[PDB]
């Protein structure tokens, strides 16, 4: 029938339009970076425990503070530049709100979140040799995982000259003569991922409630449909 | 059944939406309770030494004195909300300890001996269980 | 009980008048539910915005840390109400587009519905502003820059035409209107926040009220085109409740299931990842085209090699939706009833999808050739409405 | 022209139905205009708040510098829209008080107007919250501290009664509700700003709509008490337009002149000078009683020597305005018609003014004796309504 | 008639209530401070020109910066503590918003308004000998005129021991042996008043438009009344 | 007259209210124009010296060179919006002056000689009237 063609056209074209408009537009060819698969498992579970009872997220945190907090200030987790150490107050970081980091869904009373204006006015507005030397302030890694992805993060770190041709960010982990460097960068990216991703306990409740809300709306619509269909026979 | 299934299920859905909305808006819980315990190890403080802390907000003093208002008799440890009274400054320790804003003096217990302030430093409610104050 | 409330409010007298004896048509097709769905999504946006307004802070140094740190990690269920909001914005644009496009199909703009289409076009225009200004608020990398590129477009009017180069400093929507004047500062972000949060949704509640009243005053157009057999012909109407108030009651639930699929499980495209980088006004992203509901006009623009004529086409394409009821004059109503208008509507719908899709791709010269080929066909739909009318006026 | 809009909206059919044949009463006295004036002041508040929301910044370190520096000195005509807002808040409390007090006079709460009084009491309750939460926003010295003292009042419920000292940690509106929990922080100010700006005015627009509809559905009560001679007796009604729509049209203009006198020339009491000091949580002002619309209850409170019983009286005095229509049961309607209710209403009005005036003075023990003498008379008005009803029920 | 008594009672009591509730409650006895009347004219017109073509507001500004900005930071006019001089950036005060003071209705591109959190974190969160010595940070004089009044300001300054019995704010201007001290305090208060009060050019436009709006609403209400009264005779 | 007086006066009132509302919301004027003049005294700058300034926002360079893209021939004074191109840094002066973020070089005129940047530094529109640049 002609109505069937009208339907499978005005709905087919609309679904095909919103499909390649809302996910997998096959004509945009943005580049993709892959994790080296030498591990690909240090990053998939940052809350995976290790020896000494320390998770990979925690090991990455201390590795970031020790070898990466020299120029990058990952706030949202209380990690500011080590010049001074620590760059925020020194003296009182509590009376600046300044509040403790309370991420999903646990708070850390030992690390504090200082606003973007209080910090970088008390810290870097006496510009130390970061904007001076590098010319580029090392921006902030608080939400760089969400903005780049684990692939781009792993491929940028340990070879910043691959991704961007010239860049005064140093290698800081050179492979082909360091056997543990890949795992170091993997723990760093696993930490940066654990800052923006809910733990497996919270990330599973989200999946359960997302399945339940969809199943609730489907079954409620279906009950309303059956109710209407049974009621329309009482009337005709 | 159906005509009751819709009602039961709509009530469940409304209850879930209301729980989420209340939990978002009206809930500072587990970050509001800062701090009900207020860990104050009194095994460290030496006699005639006070600590700056916070109980139900700022600020809190933690005095420790061996020998000699006075709501409480000799327990050798307590806590007093330390803010000057008649205009609201912070007195600094050292028997009395005064605030340098206008000159108000305060006994180690909290009362005023020479008063630009009219009233003493209020005793906030506290609890001592072993080597801990609340 | 409820009789005590009836003797004082007359709620049952309103029910048995507005739902039991409303007498809607019987042959209403599926795309008539898009209005009910647009209204439900408007409610979703208001409900989830009343939550985000509690924790969003309209300062340059505070925004993007409210939305990304506070809302997302600190607040319980704040992730959910930011997901709901960013999903409802795109669903609310999509539903309104479908609504007006097959309200164009059934020619629900002809007499006596000229005024409901004018109010609907006002809805659409102020809705573009509510979604365009609310996108600056997260203060992300491409949020800020898509706002810059979108408000620099009226500056192309100030560009010198081939004749009369006086428009410079005339209609300077750059310095006067948004962009605050040469700089997007804390005051401009405060102004955009205030407008988007209260000024635009209020003149949307007013306009949606007027629109819904005008739809009732003029009656809903049936998809056949005969528009009535009123006072006669029973078995054609089967009143609103419950023949249609439970059909919509189920379509709303299914639409909410499709909506909460995107809210929960696929939102990597409504909160785009590259917008999770704090905006710095010194670094421009690579491809900074506006958001998808404006790409259909952004591809008409930046396809004409001139900027001034591109802006004139941008605005004529919007103005030809206002004057659409006055542009089409014919006794025939539906597209089932006009075999020559159906062809032009298929052309228009295809060439309006194709422009929105071409607006996402990078501006290669072949892309510009295609964007001109399709802009020509989109304009041919409006240039042919009076010709089709003259043809049908003679039957 | 306008006929083109009439054929599509039927505006003249609505005019000649809602204004020309509305048939209001003729003997409506002056205090019937207080509803129209409360609605006009609601519009004033929304219009001047849509302006203040552009420049007010809900951060502890940013608020009071937006409102006092930005709004007042930086923005052109910002002084005017902060004056309008702080004046409209007090005028809007005063008008609503007059409205409900001589809607009590004419007993506009009896049948069939029980529901319009319930909706009006909801209006009043949510209006207290809109004016109470909007006073914290300037973050001034006494703004912050009047918020503290006002939200510490429900903590007196947690105080141990003489019996059952379990209420501690029960209904903890201190830590749960406003005051955010032990500290008024940036999150709490953001929450109060969001609520006051959007959540409360929206459920005021909804409630005012429901109230205005219920007034029409039940008909406006005439000040004589006979309540009708309907279907008969002409020369008693003289329909709404223009006998009453220009009388209100002039009273609104005169009320706006009185309002804009305070806005321009005497505002040293709506923006009190001692609120122009930035709030510091360590220094308490001398006398920190709440704002004038809550002093009538603040004098009942802190006059009973106990705090728990003072809170119970605070809340019973509010709850006896909800249950006022169910508390007064009589065939007689107006106060012109009840000579024994007029005396109790004069007592109630005098003792409600006197409590608000005593609430401003410092708490001396003689002041507490007076505040108890007057609280007793205010409660005697509610305790005597059923007795007066029993007396009139037997004529 | 009885209706007349009802009217002059229910309106009389309401006017008397809102009168002593909205201005001149005669039962509150808050204390009042008066200007010494030795000048009372240095303060009434801060924009009154003087010798060297400098207004009294400007002379008070420089006197405040020289002898009062040592501990008080009158923002809203760009005056911060002189330790360091000037206490804000040092280095860049412009890239902190940080904007120039733009009061009614003229802007001063030489003085900058720095937010309350950027300042006092970059300035005083390394607490210099102000909160230490005095115990009280000298709060802020930006809006202290509006909060105190010229009487209280004049009587507090030059005798802080009169108003408050004990106070570590020094006399800093002692009369009975200084002939010019009263005029110094007068110019200081005149300056602090010129920060919160519009100049005579702007303060007169406000009066003109306030008279015109009231006269507009009165006459519009009166025209609506006359229109109704003339129209009601066409109908009865 | 009256029935026309109400209309005239209501139009005046609506016009005044609209003027106020537009002036509050839609008006950044006289604080937006920062800065159209951009006072740049070129009598002070010594040859081969650049100044940091701002024209229509940040930032602006003011180069002065006596002798020797090239939209403009020798005027010895001009102004260029100084922000690196391919990623947006600030090059520092000293013939070329490069930005230390990646290594992009720039001639004293603005073009790139060794390019990690693809395009040069844009010439912002300017005006010279005597000893002043715009
Ligand atoms: C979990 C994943 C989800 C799963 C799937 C979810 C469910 C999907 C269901 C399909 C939703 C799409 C609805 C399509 C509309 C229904 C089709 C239709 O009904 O066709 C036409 C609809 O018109 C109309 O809305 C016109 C159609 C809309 C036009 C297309 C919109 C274009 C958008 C472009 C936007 C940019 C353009 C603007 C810039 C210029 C009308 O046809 P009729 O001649 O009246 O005959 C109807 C038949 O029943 C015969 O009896
Ligand atoms: C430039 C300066 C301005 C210049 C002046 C401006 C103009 C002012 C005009 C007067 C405004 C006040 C209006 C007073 C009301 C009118 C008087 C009135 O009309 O009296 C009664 C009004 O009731 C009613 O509103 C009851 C009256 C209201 C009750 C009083 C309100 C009390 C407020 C207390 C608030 C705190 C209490 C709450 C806490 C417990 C009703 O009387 P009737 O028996 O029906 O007979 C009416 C006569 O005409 C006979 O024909
Ligand atoms: C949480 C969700 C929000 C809740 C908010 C609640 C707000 C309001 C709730 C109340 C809803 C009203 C329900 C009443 C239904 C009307 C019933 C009806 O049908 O009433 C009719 C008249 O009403 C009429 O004109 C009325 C028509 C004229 C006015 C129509 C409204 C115009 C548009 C308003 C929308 C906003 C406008 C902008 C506001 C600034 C019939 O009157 P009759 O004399 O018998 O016969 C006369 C003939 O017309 C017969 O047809
Ligand atoms: C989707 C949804 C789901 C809520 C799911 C909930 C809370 C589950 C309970 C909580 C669960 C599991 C676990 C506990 C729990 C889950 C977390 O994710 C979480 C996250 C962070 C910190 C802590 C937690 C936590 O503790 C919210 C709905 C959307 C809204 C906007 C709510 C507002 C709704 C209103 C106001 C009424 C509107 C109804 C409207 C008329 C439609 C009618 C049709 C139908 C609704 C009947
Ligand atoms: C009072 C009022 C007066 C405005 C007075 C004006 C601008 C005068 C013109 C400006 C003048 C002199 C001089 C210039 C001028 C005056 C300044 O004060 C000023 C201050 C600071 C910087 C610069 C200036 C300046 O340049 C504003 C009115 C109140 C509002 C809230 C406006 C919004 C109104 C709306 C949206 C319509 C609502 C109408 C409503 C239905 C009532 C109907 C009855 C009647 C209105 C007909
Ligand atoms: C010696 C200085 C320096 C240190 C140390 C440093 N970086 Fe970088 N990095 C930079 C600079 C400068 C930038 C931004 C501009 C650029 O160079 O591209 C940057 C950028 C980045 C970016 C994002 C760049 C983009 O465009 O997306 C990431 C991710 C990053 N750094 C991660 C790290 C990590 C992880 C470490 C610790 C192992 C680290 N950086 C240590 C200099 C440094
Ligand atoms: C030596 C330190 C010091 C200096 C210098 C100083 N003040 Fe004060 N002043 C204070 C302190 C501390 C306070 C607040 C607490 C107090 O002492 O009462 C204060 C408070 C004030 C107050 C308001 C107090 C109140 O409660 O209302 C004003 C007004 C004031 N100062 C004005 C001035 C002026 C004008 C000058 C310059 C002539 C000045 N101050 C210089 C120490 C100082
Ligand atoms: C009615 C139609 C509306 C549309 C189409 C719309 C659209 C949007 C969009 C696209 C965003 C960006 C969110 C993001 O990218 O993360 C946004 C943000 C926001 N919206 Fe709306 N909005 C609407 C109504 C409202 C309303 C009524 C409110 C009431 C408060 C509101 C409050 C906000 C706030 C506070 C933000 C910023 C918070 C955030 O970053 O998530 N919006 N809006
Ligand atoms: C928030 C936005 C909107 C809402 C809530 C809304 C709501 C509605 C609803 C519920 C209807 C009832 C008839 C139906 O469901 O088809 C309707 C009808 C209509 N709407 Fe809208 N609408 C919106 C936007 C628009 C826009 C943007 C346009 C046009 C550009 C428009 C044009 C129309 C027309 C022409 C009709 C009449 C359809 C007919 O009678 O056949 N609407 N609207
Ligand atoms: C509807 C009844 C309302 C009442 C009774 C009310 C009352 C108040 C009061 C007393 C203040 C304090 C102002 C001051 O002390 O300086 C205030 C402030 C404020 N109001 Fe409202 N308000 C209402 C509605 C609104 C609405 C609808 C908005 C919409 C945005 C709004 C926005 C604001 C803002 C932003 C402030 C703080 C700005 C300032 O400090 O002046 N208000 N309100
Ligand atoms: C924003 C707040 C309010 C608005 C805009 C409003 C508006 C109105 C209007 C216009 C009327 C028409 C009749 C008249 O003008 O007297 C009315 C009637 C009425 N209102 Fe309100 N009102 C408000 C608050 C209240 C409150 C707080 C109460 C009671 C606590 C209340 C109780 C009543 C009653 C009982 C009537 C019926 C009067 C009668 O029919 O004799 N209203 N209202
Ligand atoms: S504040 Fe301690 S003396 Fe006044
Ligand atoms: S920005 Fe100058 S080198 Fe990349």
């Amino acid at each position: 029938t002609w109505g069937l063609i009208k339907t499978i056209f005005f709905a087919g074209s609309t679904l095909v339009f919103f499909f390649l408009l809302w996910f997998y537009n096959p004509f945009k060819h943005v580049e993709h970076y892959e994790v080296d698969e030498e591990v690909k498992a240090i990053i998939d579970n940052p809350w995976k425990k290790t020896e000494s009872g320390k998770t990979i997220a925690e090991e990455g945190r201390e590795l970031f503070i020790a070898s990466c907090s020299s120029c990058h200030s990952l706030r949202y987790d209380g990690i500011y530049i080590m010049s001074v150490a620590a760059n925020p107050k020194w003296k009182n970081i509590e009376k600046t709100s300044g509040r403790p980091v309370y991420r999903f869904g646990t708070l850390y009373k030992d690390r504090f979140f200082v606003p973007k204006d209080v910090y970088e006015a008390f810290a870097h507005d006496d510009i130390q040799g970061l904007k001076a030397s590098l010319g580029q302030v090392p921006p902030d890694l608080s939400s760089m995982y969400l903005a780049r992805g684990e692939g781009y993060l792993y491929q940028f770190i340990l070879n910043p000259q691959k991704v961007l041709p010239g860049t005064t960010m140093p290698q800081l982990f050179n492979p082909q003569f360091d056997p543990q460097a890949k795992e170091k960068v993997a723990k760093i990216v696993a930490y940066m991922k654990s800052v923006n991703t809910p733990p497996p306990k919270e990330s599973a409740k989200r999946t359960v409630m997302g399945v339940i809300v969809i199943a609730y709306f489907i079954v409620m619509g279906l009950l309303l449909w059956k109710y209407r269909e049974n009621l329309l026979k009482r009337l005709g | 059944f159906i005509s009751i299934g819709i009602g039961a299920l709509g009530a469940v859905g409304g209850l879930g939406a209301l729980y989420a909305l209340v939990r978002v808006m009206l809930e500072p819980s587990e970050i509001a309770a800062l701090g009900a315990k207020t860990e104050i190890d009194v095994s460290k403080i030496q006699p005639m030494q006070v600590r700056v802390t916070s109980w139900k907000g700022k600020t809190l003093f933690a005095i420790r004195l061996p020998k000699d208002y006075e709501i409480l008799k000799g327990h050798d440890v307590f806590a007093l909300v330390g803010v000057c009274t008649h205009l609201g400054c912070i007195p600094l320790w050292k028997p009395v300890f005064h605030c340098p804003c206008h000159g108000g003096l305060y006994t180690p217990y909290g009362d005023v001996i020479g008063g630009p302030p009219p009233r003493p430093l209020f005793i906030p409610p506290q609890k001592l269980e072993g080597n801990k104050l609340i | 009980i409820v009789d005590w409330i009836d003797e004082r409010a007359h709620v049952r007298e309103i029910y048995r008048t507005q739902m039991v004896e409303y007498k809607v048509a019987k042959n209403l097709t599926f795309p008539y539910v898009f209005g009910i769905l647009a209204l439900v999504t408007f409610a979703i946006q208001i409900i989830s915005g009343m939550v985000l307004i509690l924790y969003y802070k309209p300062s340059i140094a505070d925004a993007f840390d409210s939305a990304t740190y506070s809302i997302m990690g600190e607040i319980p269920f704040g992730w959910l109400f930011r997901h709901i909001h960013a999903t409802g914005a795109n669903f609310f644009m999509a539903i309104v587009y479908l609504h007006m496009f097959t309200g164009i199909y059934y020619n629900a703009y002809k007499r006596p519905r000229e005024l409901v289409w004018i109010v609907g076009w006002l809805i659409y225009f102020v809705l573009i502003l509510t979604a365009l200004s609310g996108y600056l608020l997260p203060w992300g990398q491409l949020s800020y820059w898509g706002f810059i590129v979108t408000t620099e477009i009226p500056g192309s009017l100030a560009d010198a035409p081939i004749l009369k180069p006086i428009f410079k400093a005339i209609a300077e929507t750059i310095v006067l209107w948004m962009k605050g004047g040469y700089v997007v500062t804390d005051v401009t972000l405060g102004r955009v926040f205030g407008s988007h949060v209260l000024i635009y949704p209020l003149i949307l509640l007013a306009l949606v009220g007027i629109h819904l009243y005008l739809v009732r005053a003029a009656g809903i157009s049936n998809p056949e085109g005969i528009e009535y057999d009123k006072k006669k012909n029973p078995d054609k109407f089967v009143p609103f409740h419950p023949y249609m108030t439970l059909k919509e009651g189920a379509y709303v639930m299914w639409y909410l299931a499709v909506f909460f699929f995107f809210v929960f499980f696929h939102i990597s495209h409504f909160l785009p990842p590259e917008n999770f980088e704090p905006a710095n006004p010194l670094k421009t992203p690579a491809h900074i085209a506006p958001e998808w509901y404006l790409l259909g006009y952004y591809e008409v623009f930046r396809s004409i090699p001139s900027k001034f004529w591109g802006f004139v086409a941008f605005n004529a394409l919007l103005l030809l939706l206002l004057l659409l009821p006055f542009l089409d004059f014919s006794p025939l109503k539906s597209a089932r009833r006009r075999p020559l208008f159906f062809v032009m509507f298929v052309i228009f719908m295809i060439s309006s999808m194709a422009l929105t899709i071409l607006g996402t791709m990078p501006p290669t010269p072949q892309n510009a050739k295609l964007g001109l080929i399709f802009a020509a066909l989109v304009f041919a739909f409006f240039i042919s409405l009076p010709i089709i009318s003259f043809i049908e006026y003679g039957w």
